[PDB]
């Protein structure tokens, strides 16, 4: 990731 | 001695034991996966009847419930697949695999009936006269949390009219740059009713996550009937909380567990993986406000449909083609 993003639950990019 | 059996934790699958039974106990969504006509299908490949078997084995086994097969299907079978997704995401898989398979069906177009809703997204010009409306669907809504008390507060924010004003005109093509209004507005709200809480955010300066644990509070019971554009009478958009899927930790540690109240009576269970234990309903509803261990996806049921999605399912439900092919599998396992 490269933004300000969010998420439901802990997500982590690949 | 609780009526309901658990889920294996067979490595990382996070979410997926508590989005498992979420849909598992949508029981309109059960009856009709049960109802797929997967004779044919490779048990290698086949998410659809991959599917039936977890709930199969839910509704049968004494012992904790396999995902193994399950993971396979859908190709999340690396311990890192789970972490870079969210539970959306998963449960479009999921989602997606079976309403697929049942085109064509005689239970053609349940996912639609049950989480399809409808919303309107528009721009409004301030001084000129043109307006562009966008509809499209959706099968879950993302709410944001931080600043908001409750659910009434980030419904409101999700609603709430923008000025597209300064070096922020909207591009109005012939009109050229013009002051507007840009928002959202809900047209239906779906029988089940997928909320994903925005309890966690990457910022980039920092590459690593953050989660917020500020306090935020959610009903049992939820009439929704302000925000929908169009209300009508004989039918308010009154919602039942049904599942509350809950994340306990920080940055780093974490736990995914889900208390639900499966016959819609109140009477709730915590399923932490492969232990299900009976629960106080504050435990289940206050507890997870947050302020740590809190809430990250509600799930909320219409209270005109709660009855017939919230059906009893009995054996005879489940085809016996079905019933034998998989009763078939468990024999060989041995």
């Amino acid at each position: 990731f490269f933004r300000i993003r969010y998420f439901a639950t802990n997500v982590r990019c690949k | 001695h609780t009526g309901y059996v658990g889920l294996k934790n067979q490595g990382a699958t996070c979410y997926m034991n508590s989005l498992l039974q979420t849909l598992f106990f949508t029981n309109q969504l059960r009856k009709a996966v049960y109802m797929m006509p997967t004779e044919g299908d490779d048990s290698s490949k086949s998410v659809p009847l991959a599917l039936q078997r977890v709930f199969y084995e839910l509704q049968h086994s004494d012992k904790p419930v396999g995902t193994k097969k399950l993971t396979k299907s859908f190709g999340w079978e690396t311990l890192d697949s789970f972490m870079q997704h969210d539970v959306q995401e998963l449960c479009r898989v999921l989602l997606d695999n079976v309403e697929n398979k049942m085109k064509g069906t005689c239970v053609e177009g349940t996912i639609p009936k049950l989480f399809r809703g409808k919303m309107v997204s528009y721009i409004q010009c301030k001084e000129v006269d043109y307006r562009s409306d966008r509809r499209e669907d959706y099968y879950d809504i993302q709410l944001s949390i931080k600043g908001k008390k409750n659910i009434f507060e980030s419904f409101v924010d999700y609603v709430a009219v923008e000025q597209l004003d300064g070096d922020n005109k909207y591009d109005a093509g012939e009109h050229g740059l013009q002051e507007a209004e840009k928002g959202v507005k809900f047209l239906t709200l779906p029988p089940v009713l997928h909320l994903q809480l925005m309890r966690f955010m990457y910022d980039p300066q920092t590459d690593q996550n953050i989660k917020i644990n500020d306090r935020f509070e959610f009903p049992e019971q939820l009439p929704l009937d302000e925000f929908l554009q169009k209300t009508d009478p004989k039918d308010p958009a009154n919602y039942i909380l049904h599942a509350v899927l809950v994340h306990s930790g920080d940055n780093h540690g974490g736990h995914y567990v889900v208390y639900l109240n499966p016959k819609g009576d109140g009477k709730w269970c915590k399923f932490d993986d492969d232990v299900v234990s009976r629960c106080t309903k504050e435990e289940a509803i206050e507890h997870n406000y947050g302020g740590c261990t809190n809430a990250y996806m509600l799930v909320y049921i219409r209270e005109s449909k709660l009855s017939e999605v919230l059906q009893a399912v009995t054996d005879h439900d489940i085809p016996q083609q079905l019933v034998e092919r998989l009763q078939e599998e468990k024999r060989i396992e041995a």
